[PDB]
């Protein structure tokens, strides 16, 4: 397993690396492979470094010191810009495409909403399922919205927080568990006014127990 | 400067006026560089006042707008005018001291631009050595 | 070669430039093509140089003002 290190060791390692680099540069200067470093001159530093020569021709001195400052600034900028292009690259493919490591276990959360007649909530649920790459299905019936979402654990935890807090007639998770493999395809909706058609659609993938649990929860809500 | 002597000679009553000796140079150079350039320009003006005026405008394109005093020039044109004025000052100092321009050193040139002089009517204090 | 500051001084070394190759109508002309007035001046030299052969007719056969930028 990977092992961390204390802040003291972090500071010592950084200090040792920096001292190593500085000694390397200094001994490179010693052997003539590197020109001796030039003083770092800014506007305030101008009259201190080039005071005896700025009176000769001040505008040329200003140009030289501004050129040095711009050289340092532009040296800093190139690497940053290149690695920010690296950001775009990964974000679209290596910094946002994780899939939550869903290979050996698929977390399946099946919830039963009472009122889901608004198409905006269904569109937001489809966008959240497509953005988080979570599979599942949605079945509509008379005061019944059975939304099953199978995916990773982080995607299921995001979808439960989106459906329970970010979406508003009540929504409750009827069955939150784990499965061996995937049972539902892409995130699509199916309108079934009869319970037999929804039961056959759930038994086509082997998930008729979720529809039976939703019917039992509706019967328990209508009884008491 | 032609903008000052006439103005004060036709001023019939005492008053007070404001000017901006750094016309617009501060937009591209720090006030330290502006002051150094200004003091060099005034040194040249005090030296000659005739060849200095010629060096102020290198071409007829450079036009002094009435809003300010010194002519507006490009940055490289300013560099060239500054070096020409430095050559003017050094040559005129050599004219009055029989010393070559190359004979002067960097610190010596800085001193001359600032206004240092060297004299010794009683050199017999060489008896210290 | 190139240029660099080793220790206290900047050494700039440019390598040996390649000479101009002789064409199909340009070669080192010997002293057998010189006339009788010019053969006495080339005493001890059986052949001539490349610049002397490339401008032989412009300087010996022509009495114009020659400008040899050799």
């Amino acid at each position: 397993l990977g092992v961390y290190l204390t802040k003291k060791e972090q500071k010592k390692l950084r200090r040792q690396t920096r001292r190593e680099a500085q000694k390397e540069l200094q001994e490179k200067v010693r052997l003539g492979l590197m020109p001796p470093p030039e003083p770092k001159v800014r506007i305030s530093n101008l009259m201190r470094v080039l005071g005896t020569e700025a009176v000769q021709d001040p505008t040329k001195v200003e140009a030289h010191v501004r050129a040095q400052m711009a050289k340092r600034q532009k040296a800093h900028e190139e690497a940053n810009a290149a690695r920010k292009l690296t950001a775009e690259q990964r974000k679209v493919k290596k910094i946002k495409k994780l899939k939550e490591d869903i290979s050996q276990g698929v977390h399946i959360s099946v919830y039963r909403v009472r009122n889901l007649s608004n198409p905006a909530k269904k569109f937001k649920i489809e966008a959240n399922a497509g953005q988080l790459y979570l599979t599942g299905v949605v079945v509509l019936h008379k005061d019944v919205n059975v939304v099953v979402v199978e995916g990773g654990p982080k995607a299921q935890k995001k979808f439960k927080r989106l459906m329970l807090h970010r979406i508003k007639n009540k929504c409750v998770l009827v069955w939150e568990g784990t499965a061996k493999d995937r049972s539902f395809g892409e995130m699509k909706f199916k309108q079934c006014p009869t319970e037999n058609m929804a039961r056959e659609h759930f038994k086509k993938h082997g998930a008729e127990h979720y529809w039976d649990l939703a019917l039992s929860e509706s019967v328990l809500e209508s009884t008491d | 400067v032609e903008k000052f002597g006439d103005l004060i000679l036709k001023a019939t009553e005492p008053q007070m006026v404001l000017f901006n000796l750094y016309d617009d140079w501060l937009k591209t150079i720090s006030s330290y560089t502006a002051f150094s350039r200004l003091i060099l320009i005034l040194r040249a003006l005090h030296v000659n006042n005739d060849r200095a005026k010629v060096i102020l405008k290198p071409d007829k394109t450079t036009i002094t707008e009435p809003h300010h005093i010194w002519p507006t020039l490009t940055d490289e044109e300013w560099i060239k005018v500054e070096v020409q004025l430095k050559d003017l000052i050094l040559a005129d100092y050599g004219k009055k001291n029989n010393v070559n321009v190359a004979s002067l050193t960097q610190s010596e040139i800085r001193d001359i631009i600032l206004g240092m002089e060297i004299s010794a009517p009683s050199q017999q204090r060489q008896q210290i050595a | 070669s190139f240029r660099r500051q080793r220790k206290g001084y900047e050494e700039v070394h440019v390598p040996a430039l390649k000479p101009k190759p002789f064409g199909s109508e340009e070669q080192l002309l010997p002293v057998e093509k010189l006339p009788k007035y010019a053969q006495a001046g080339f005493e001890g030299f059986k052949t001539l140089n490349r610049i002397q052969s490339k401008l032989y007719r412009a300087a010996l056969e022509t009495d114009e003002n020659l400008l040899l930028c050799a």
